[PDB]
DNA sequence: TTAGAGAATTGGAGAGTGTGTTTTTTTTTTTTTTT
DNA sequence: ACACACTCTCCAATTCTCTAA
């Protein structure tokens, strides 16, 4: 929101002085960018599944 | 505009149902009523939305379905029977 | 509404455990009764409507009234549970 | 654009001010204060308008005309804070004592800046930056008196008063915690190594961002400015709210309130629940920026505090100046203070002398105790009145409510156990949970009066159990888990079961209180209405006289007035008299007899329950209160036997 | 040699050495500069040691690390309400209790730029919160304006966290409620402290402006204030081990420890003993399957008024490292366990985890509120299932309860279970139940009267009930060490006695819980002697204390009433 | 160590009691950093001046410290192709294409000139490198380059390009003429070749080859680098001719030294080898020729601090051996000069002074 | 070889213009009327 | 009307080139 997003207005202290911000203030959030998921919680198909 | 939801018989066990929204134009308005089970043919289409981008923080587009068609007496033989 | 799933939804095709059932409010026992009757859950509020499947088996525990069972009395006399709910357990 | 004439010239008044500061005396009065300011011993100057009035009268009696500066600074008070400050700065004397000047950052900065200018040459800064003091006006004494001396209720403060100096009477509703406010801000320029200042008056400001100094500009040095705390000037700020007394609200209306601001050494003077005479300057609050352009002509307003007068001196505020010493010596030299003070409580009520003596000991109270391992024992005394209808119980109870400097009155039917103790309210619009103390917290370090104690619900009365013995409150509710302090003594009144006392039953049947609560009162007094042609005649003659004259009938006895009574009690609550072995043996032996007699008679019509260990400590507390009233530092056996008599007399009403 | 980066320093040592007597004052008046000076001194000294003593350690490793001083014990503590605008940027010391902590916030420290056309890159230093972005790309042949750009995920960051500290009740003004202040904490100290902790801190008292709106540089005249902590403290030697082992060899140990938890309280020896065993606790057990078994003991004190029950709860509340004191009319079901606010929040039994929860006026709270305790006492867990939140939390919490009987004074014409009046599912969950009675006796009364009156012979008493008691500090050390290092096991002999004793109480009512509570009490007794095995003596003491607590010997075995003459 | 908002403030006092202000926690302890940080705030930079167009990317206008990348099969197949080309085709190709262009030089176009000069260069260098490596290879394979007609033609291209101020052909011709000289020193390290040298070093050509570094100061970083490497070779041949004192004095003057420093200060971009070449030349100017007065000029003294600091040249690269061994001697001789005649303190800022009566004593 | 007279290219000072701003639950403590 | 973002314009500072002593 504090960057130049087309069609939307701006919205513990951040960082400032960057060109695109002008006099505004910028903060950040932490998140995880995953690449795969694995879960850990017909009789013929079942039998083929077993060793 | 009409909101369309997965029929409960189709939804897999232990999952919530999904939703989509459909746009109806000139000849198709009021073809269906709330609570009906309905079948739809149309174009699948997308557009930019500022609020989605602002809330999610990624260049994420929104999607919609534009309907082209929508779907859901007796003879003399029956009367004689 | 927040819609987000409750306990009976997570226990679909599973076992749902209720401990100290007799302490549950009547206003909520009836909700469990309505779900158990149909294996189905219904939502209708704030312009949002939804129907969900709840194929869940229930396992419950309870206290006899007064803390100790009375051999002079029926299980209905001993247990603080309404007759329609009692009618729907396969085994006691 | 246009201009007018007015009757006041400020040059003349400035000359009057500078003469007054250097000439007036009751050396001159204010020069001693300015010497203390110069020595860094004193932080604030309080100007008395009684002095200015006296000065005007003396100058007039010497046969010369003078301007009425007193009305002039009441009519337009804001401007004269600046005039007096400039006069003080002009006339300030040099220090009498060494100071350790190098402790001041501003001194070093300004000395170096002056040296830079001196080298360069081979107003500088705003004067507010070096005013080490605060200044306030104190209103005219009404006994000399003018509007500033006459209190206004919060309804009478019309729009006419904006700008003037006034006095307001009411109750404080809430108080903010202290935070700093800027007055002069300081900056540093990186490239040219030069400092600049900015002064702030409005609620908001824009900080500087370019070095506009002429030398820096002529070197084409477009350097960057940075803010600094270490050479900025702050002042302490606090905001409060005052509201009109409930007994002055006209019928069908909702009470009104005012916003109070406080700066300087006057901070943290006010407290919630105080009844007070605040005096100050009443001003508007202008809008700023784009908001002003579309706010319209309706102005917000507030009161700048200058001085505060409390109605009743709290016991913690006592100190023995010789003015008070001279008055307590009257009572001490006159003698027999116990009887005179007891007789002086509510003189318009006939008889009841032992009840009044018990209530005097309630006002004094025992000694707080704290053992070396961390155990602590209650010092407060709890009292209860149990009796027939129409024997002045509510009247006597409400009379003691006037003497105590902190106290509250409450009735059993109008009260919730929550609101009596403390409540967890979801009060703000933001869904936040906040704790707000009840009546027993507002009565902290005071007396709490509970009338109609027998009408209060059995469940709600249990809330009082913790406060009575442990003097604290414990809460564990949604989002809140804390303990509050409640150092309060309880006084309560009730009718027996079925109303008028029934002699067919035992005292315990009539009393109808549970054992755990009946034990928490140190004294329970039983008073019965039994007819007698002789006593009824005397009471009627006394009451009829009072209705005829508005005065108690007197031939021999003069009561002490409530003010001198408060001074004596406040002095007496400082003594902490200790016990001794000779006294300890006597009370130890008395206690055994009480429990043996109780055991013998638990079956009997004359029973009152069983004597617990809390009855021993009751004797010690009553004995120590008696020792305090005679200003001793040692409990005497003379006190113990009186403390036992006063407990024995409570039961004699049962024997007609 | 331990590979560690932070050095503690109590400031009084600066006054002892003559050359630093003035540096002590300069530290308090100019913390930001002085602390930095100290840091760069320590690092240089560490380098000097390895190069002068010519040791094998990697010089590059030491050059890479950051070293920080952490000063403490600076001076007198300051009341939270009495900080004034003349204290700004000076060092401060505060005492208080921790309410809550926000999650870790990333704080930027170095910015990373890349040229859009020629792919030149620059790392830039952040100071005073402002990014010093270059005007033009610095590569000689690509000297172009607006040509550099920031790359967020190649910057470098650091951890910041905010802690909410509340005023301790010792300082609050008369007739008022406590206030709170916010602490900013960085790097090492980030996750140190939990809700309900009690601490003392040291840090610079700071103030800053705040903006009127997010669009413009307009500031408000009032300034925000906070504390910037540099150290946190909670409110071993062979000599300690020697003292502990020597004390454990005394013959009168069990009585010595018991009479020393609450020195000024007269007699009530069995009550003190039971409370001591609650402090030690049993052993915690977990299986591969078949669950986990609680080590904690629950106690109920029931009886006549004035008997000094609540006074005992004060001592336990101050002795325990973690715990809570509360009242029956003061507690709701939510407040006692956990609160929805969308976020979840902790109640008393959760804050008290691993400690003792003292509940007074237990007979005043309703059946609705008391029903919450069944699950927490039996399982030591709290299950929740409400809108948007469903989970289970751990509660290893010991309950100490106080109540008065029905009718408010013990009635000898009713059986004991009817006087106590708790329902059986809840009364079955206490390990020990005590009856205490206000029985008249001249022998007892003279001693009690002499004891209480002796406290008033002095202004601040030195007098104490007994000649030999242990100081609170050492007693705390003993209990803490024994909890950490000692883990008793059942011996076969103890197994035989427990089976025999249970069959004795059972054959005649004793439930199956009487067996488990006996095991737990015997284990607690074994720890208190620093033994690794439960023996016959421990089992017999556990049995004896259970029989003594509920006045069983004086109980009519058939009618359930107590003969008051036998007390 | 501590975060970006912890920072205090610093004041620094000069002689004459004037004070400056700088922020940040490292400035408290490091004066070198404080002094550098103080000047770094200041806004201005002087704006700056700038040679080649019309032709496809090549060595002439790109930084060639950037390879292109081969499969193993490709590496060996490419090596086989050009190795067989050299052993088979090179002399017969060059002999034909050169005896064409002598008859057609007037009609040429810029591209054909830049092709010829960058085909010559590549193949001669690659063969020298290959026989440096191994004895199976020999130098006879490239020996058509030396015979007299081609030598004249490379000379003539360089001549004509220089006169008309066509700087791209001049650049390529510089590269070709470098290699011919390199090949000559190879063959002398083994008759007609000395004749070819004597004709290559007629006085006219020494005027040209002396002239060439002086103009390099303005142009791109490659041009100056070509000038340096050619100069190194040109002097080294004439060293092993044994005239020499006439020729070396021809090279030593202010506008050559200007080019050398202007090139040397971009050392972050350059090779380990080129700096060896520059300091070889300074050893020649300073120690051997004993023309010390050229290098007492301030922007050299700045440079040696940057490059020698913990900032720049690595603590263990071979460059620091040469640089520190140079600077030690530099400052010793500078000390001696300054104490003998204190006027050089004001000398060190400015160019030397060309007046007859004072200038002779100034330079010595 | 220096230097001075004339022409061309570039920077940014600073002046101008247009613009945006005020402003149905769900969970939990407490009072009140209703069966 | 009050801080900002962006556009437009003119003027002089600068370097380059030619000529003669
Ligand atoms: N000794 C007395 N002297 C003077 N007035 C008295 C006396 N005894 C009773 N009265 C009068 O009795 C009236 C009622 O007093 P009040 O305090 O309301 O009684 P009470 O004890 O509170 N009765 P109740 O509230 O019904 O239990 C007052 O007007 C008193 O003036
Ligand atoms: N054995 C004792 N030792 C010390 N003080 C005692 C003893 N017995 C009684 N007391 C005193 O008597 C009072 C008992 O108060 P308290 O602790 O509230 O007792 P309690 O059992 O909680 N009674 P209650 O609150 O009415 O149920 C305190 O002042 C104690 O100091
Ligand atoms: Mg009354
Ligand atoms: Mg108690
Ligand atoms: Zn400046
Ligand atoms: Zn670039």
């Amino acid at each position: 929101t504090q960057l130049g997003l087309p069609g939307v207005k701006p919205s513990n202290s951040g960082v400032t002085g960057l060109r695109s911000l002008g006099v505004r203030d910028l903060t950040y959030k932490i998140s995880f960018l995953a690449c795969h998921v694995i879960s850990i919680g017909d009789q013929e198909v079942f039998l083929n599944s077993l060793s | 505009r009409v909101t369309l939801q997965e029929a409960p018989g189709t939804v897999p066990p232990g999952r919530l149902p999904r939703h989509r929204e459909v746009i109806l134009l000139a000849d198709l308005v009021d073809v269906s009523k709330p609570g009906e089970e309905v079948e739809v043919t149309g174009i699948y289409k997308n557009n930019y939305d500022g609020n989605l981008n602002a809330k999610n923080g990624f260049p994420v587009f929104a999607t919609i379905i534009e309907a082209n068609s929508i779907k859901r007496s007796w003879t003399e033989e029956e009367e004689r029977e | 509404v927040v819609i987000e799933a409750g306990a009976l939804m997570l226990a679909d095709n599973g076992i749902c455990c209720i401990d100290e059932f007799d302490k549950m409010d009547i206003s909520d026992q009836v909700a469990i009764h309505e779900a158990m009757e149909q294996q189905t859950i219904s939502i209708a509020k704030a312009g949002i409507h939804a129907t969900l499947n709840a194929r869940t088996s229930i396992l419950a525990a309870a206290n006899p009234v007064g803390g100790r069972y009375n051999r002079k009395l029926s299980l209905r006399g001993n247990l603080n549970m309404t007759a329609p709910i009692m009618s729907r357990f396969d085994l006691f | 654009l246009p201009s007018i004439q007015l009757p006041v010239d400020y040059n003349n008044l400035f000359n009057e001010i500078t003469d007054f500061l250097v000439t007036f005396k009751q050396g001159p009065k204010y020069m001693a204060m300015l010497q203390k300011v110069a020595n860094r011993e004193l932080n604030s100057v309080i100007i008395d308008l009684d002095d200015i009035l006296q000065y005007q009268n003396e100058k007039f009696l010497q046969g010369t005309q003078a301007d009425d500066l007193v009305s002039a600074i009441q009519q337009n008070a804001n401007h004269f804070t600046e005039l007096f400050c400039r006069a003080i700065d002009n006339n300030m004397p040099l220090p009498t004592k060494e100071i350790d000047y190098k402790d001041d950052v501003l001194d070093v900065i300004l000395n170096q800046r002056r040296l830079r200018n001196e080298r360069m040459l081979s107003e500088l800064f705003p004067p507010n930056l070096t005013r080490r003091y605060f200044l306030y006006f104190k209103p005219l004494s009404q006994n000399c008196a003018a509007i500033s001396s006459k209190p206004l209720s919060v309804r009478q403060i019309k729009g006419d008063f904006l700008g003037q100096l006034i006095t307001v009477r009411g109750i404080i509703t809430r108080v903010s915690d202290v935070k700093p406010a800027v007055e002069v801000i300081a900056y540093t320029c990186d490239q040219c190594g030069y400092e600049v200042f900015q002064e702030v008056n409005s609620r908001t400001f824009t900080p500087l961002s370019e070095c506009t100094s002429e030398e820096c500009s002529q070197n084409q040095t477009k350097g960057q400015l940075f803010m600094s705390t270490r050479a900025s000037k702050f002042s302490a700020f606090q905001e409060c709210k005052i509201q009109e007394l409930s007994q002055q609200v006209p019928v069908g209306h909702i009470p009104r309130s005012l916003n109070i601001h406080v700066n300087g050494t006057l901070v943290r003077s006010l407290s919630p629940g105080d009844i007070v005479d605040v005096t100050g300057i009443f001003l508007p609050a202008p809008y700023t920026g784009f908001k002003a352009l579309k706010a319209g002509l309706l102005t917000e307003t507030y009161l700048e505090a200058q001085f505060v007068r409390q109605h009743k001196k709290k016991f913690a505020s006592f100190s023995l100046t010789s003015d008070v010493e001279e008055r307590v010596m009257e009572l001490i030299t006159s003698g027999d203070v116990y009887n005179r003070l007891a007789k002086s409580i509510a003189p318009e009520i006939y008889g009841n002398l032992d009840v009044k003596k018990a209530l005097l000991l309630l006002l004094v109270g025992g000694v707080d105790k704290r053992v070396g391992d961390g155990m602590k024992i209650r010092g407060d005394i709890n009292v209860c009145l149990m009796g027939d209808p129409g024997v002045a119980k509510s009247q006597l109870l409400k009379a003691i409510c006037k003497i105590s400097p902190r106290g509250v009155y409450t009735t059993g039917k109008g009260s919730s156990g929550v609101g009596l103790t403390a409540a967890v309210m979801k009060d703000p619009v933001t869904d936040e949970m906040i704790l707000e103390g009840g009546a027993l917290v507002l009565a902290d370090n005071g007396i709490c009066c509970i009338d109609e104690f027998d009408k209060m619900d059995e469940s709600d009365r249990t809330a009082i159990h913790e406060v009575m013995e442990q003097q604290t409150i414990s809460i564990s509710k949604a989002g809140i888990n804390t303990t509050l302090n409640a150092r309060t003594s309880i006084l309560a009144a009730a009718n027996p079961l079925y109303g008028r006392y029934n002699p067919r039953l035992s005292p315990l049947d009539n009393i109808n209180l549970p054992a755990a609560l009946l034990s928490r009162f140190d004294i329970l007094f039983l008073m019965l209405d039994i007819p007698s042609r002789d006593d009824d005649e005397k009471l009627a003659e006394h009451v009829t006289y009072v209705h005829m004259h508005n005065k108690q009938p007197d031939l021999d006895f003069t009561p002490v007035e409530p003010s001198k009574m408060r001074e004596y009690i406040a002095y007496a609550k400082t003594k902490r008299p200790v016990m001794s072995e000779a006294v300890n043996d006597y009370v130890v032996q008395a206690y055994i007899r009480l429990r043996q007699d109780s055991k013998r008679e638990m079956d009997s019509k004359f029973s009152f329950g069983q004597a617990t260990p809390r009855t021993l400590l009751g004797i010690i507390r009553l004995s120590q209160a008696l020792a305090k009233l005679r200003l001793a530092d040692m409990v005497d056996i003379d006190d113990v036997e009186e403390a036992l008599r006063l407990v024995r007399v409570s039961k004699e009403s049962l024997y007609q | 040699e331990l590979g560690t980066s932070n050095l503690n320093l109590d400031a009084r040592n600066l006054l002892a050495y003559k050359q630093t007597e003035d540096l002590y004052h300069q530290l308090l008046n100019y913390p930001q500069e002085v602390i930095s000076i100290m840091d760069q001194t320590i690092k240089d000294c560490m380098v000097s040691l390895i190069v002068d003593n010519n040791l094998d350690y990697d010089l590059d490793e030491i050059e890479t690390k950051f070293y920080k001083v952490r000063p403490y014990n600076v001076g007198s503590c300051k009341g939270m309400r009495e900080l004034n605008p003349n204290d700004i940027d000076k060092l401060i010391n505060l005492k208080g209790l921790v309410l809550r902590s926000t999650p870790v916030i990333p704080d930027m420290k170095v910015a990373f730029f890349k040229c859009n056309v020629c792919d030149h890159t620059m790392a830039v230093e952040i100071d005073r919160g402002v990014i010093q972005e270059p005007a033009r790309c610095e590569r000689i042949d690509c000297n172009e304006p607006n040509s550099m750009s920031l790359i967020h995920n190649r910057c470098s960051f650091a951890d910041k966290q905010v802690i909410k500290l509340q005023e301790t009740p010792d300082f609050v003004p008369d007739g008022q409620t406590p206030h709170s202040i916010s602490l900013c904490v960085y790097d090492e100290l980030v996750d140190s402290c939990r809700a309900g902790d009690r601490i003392e801190v040291t840090g610079t008292f700071r103030s800053i402006p705040i903006r009127a709106n997010s669009r413009q540089r307009v500031l408000k005249s009032l300034y925000k204030t906070y504390v910037d902590v540099v150290h946190v403290k909670k409110v071993i030697t062979d000599q300690d081990l020697a003292k502990i082992r020597e004390v454990a060899a005394r013959e009168d140990l069990y009585s010595l420890l018991a009479r020393s938890i609450a020195p000024s309280i007269y007699e009530l020896e069995d009550v003190k003993k039971g409370i001591l065993l609650q402090l030690f606790g049993g052993t915690n057990k977990t299986f591969t399957k078949g669950g986990r078994y609680r080590g904690d003991i629950n106690i109920l004190l029931c009886g006549d008024p004035s008997t000094s029950k609540s006074q005992i709860l004060q001592y336990v509340h101050k002795i325990t490292p973690r715990g809570v004191y509360t009242s029956g009319k003061g507690s709701s079901a939510v407040g006692l366990t956990a609160y929805i606010t969308l976020v979840l929040e902790s109640g008393a039994l959760v804050l008290s985890d691993g400690g003792v929860c003292c509940i007074d006026e237990f007979d005043k709270m309703s059946d609705s509120t008391r029903s919450v305790l069944h699950e927490v006492m039996e399982q030591q867990t709290i299950s929740i299932a409400k809108a948007g939140i469903i989970t289970t939390l751990n509660a290893r919490s010991s309950i100490l309860a106080s109540a008065n009987p029905i009718g408010s004074r013990y009635n000898p014409n009713l059986p004991v279970t009817e006087n106590i009046d708790l329902p059986p599912p809840l009364l079955s969950r206490f390990d020990l139940v005590y009856l205490v009675l206000d029985k008249v006796d001249e022998k007892n009364d003279r001693e009690l009267a002499k004891h209480l009156t002796n406290l008033y012979l002095e202004d601040k008493p030195e007098h104490i009930s007994q000649d030999d008691v242990l100081p609170v500090e050492f007693l705390t050390m003993y209990i803490s060490y024994a909890k950490e290092h000692i883990h008793p096991i059942i011996t076969e002999a103890a197994k035989t006695e427990l089976v025999r004793a249970y069959v004795g109480m059972r054959k005649m009512t004793a439930t199956t819980r009487q067996l488990e509570s006996m095991i737990r009490l015997a284990e607690a007794h074994a720890k208190m002697k620093l033994k690794n095995v439960v023996e016959l003596e421990d089992v017999q003491e556990a049995v004896r204390l259970i029989r003594s607590a509920i006045k069983d010997y004086a109980t009519d075995p058939k009618t359930g009433k107590i003969d008051m003459n036998l007390v | 160590a501590r975060h970006s908002r912890f920072g205090g403030l610093l004041s620094i006092q000069t002689p004459d009691k004037t004070r400056l202000t700088v922020s940040g926690s490292q400035a408290l302890v490091d004066e070198k950093i404080a002094l550098q940080k103080l000047d770094d705030s200041k806004k201005w930079n002087k704006r700056i001046i700038k040679a080649a167009e019309g032709l496809p990317n090549s060595l002439l206008n790109s930084q060639t410290g950037k390879a292109i990348f081969f499969t193993e099969s490709n590496g060996k197949h490419f090596k086989e192709f050009i190795n067989n080309f050299i052993d088979s085709g090179f002399n017969i190709l060059l002999h034909s294409v050169t005896n064409y262009f002598t008859t057609e030089q007037d009609r040429m176009v810029t591209l054909e000139q830049v092709e010829y000069l960058l085909f010559f260069a590549w193949f001669v260098k690659y063969q020298l490198l290959r026989s440096k490596i191994d004895n199976s290879a020999d130098i006879k394979q490239v020996s058509e380059a030396l015979k007299e007609v081609t030598f004249i033609l490379v000379s003539s291209l360089l001549r004509s390009a220089y006169d008309l101020k066509n700087w791209t052909v001049t650049h390529a011709g510089m590269i070709a003429f470098n290699e011919l000289l390199n090949l000559v020193s190879r063959t002398k390290a083994a008759t007609d070749i000395e004749f070819i040298v004597s004709r290559l070093f007629s006085d006219e050509r020494i005027q040209l080859l002396s002239n060439l570094p002086k103009i390099g100061s303005k142009y791109s970083l490659q041009f100056m680098k070509s000038c340096i490497e050619l100069t190194h070779s040109v002097l080294k041949v004439l060293e092993q001719y044994s005239n020499f004192q006439k020729v070396q004095a021809n090279y030593m003057t202010e506008p050559v030294i200007e080019t050398y420093i202007n090139f040397l200060e971009r050392f972050r971009e350059l090779e380990d080898d080129s700096i060896k070449k520059v300091f070889s030349f300074f050893h020649r100017v300073f120690v051997q020729a004993k023309e010390q007065a050229l290098l007492f000029r301030f922007d050299l003294i700045i440079l040696l601090r940057e490059m020698l600091s913990p900032d720049g040249l690595d603590r263990m690269s071979r460059s620091r051996k040469y640089v520190s061994q140079f600077s030690d001697y530099f400052l010793a001789r500078l000390k001696k000069r300054l104490k003998k005649s204190p006027a050089w303190f004001v000398g060190l800022l400015f160019p030397p002074l060309h007046n007859s009566e004072v200038g002779f004593y100034q330079r010595y």
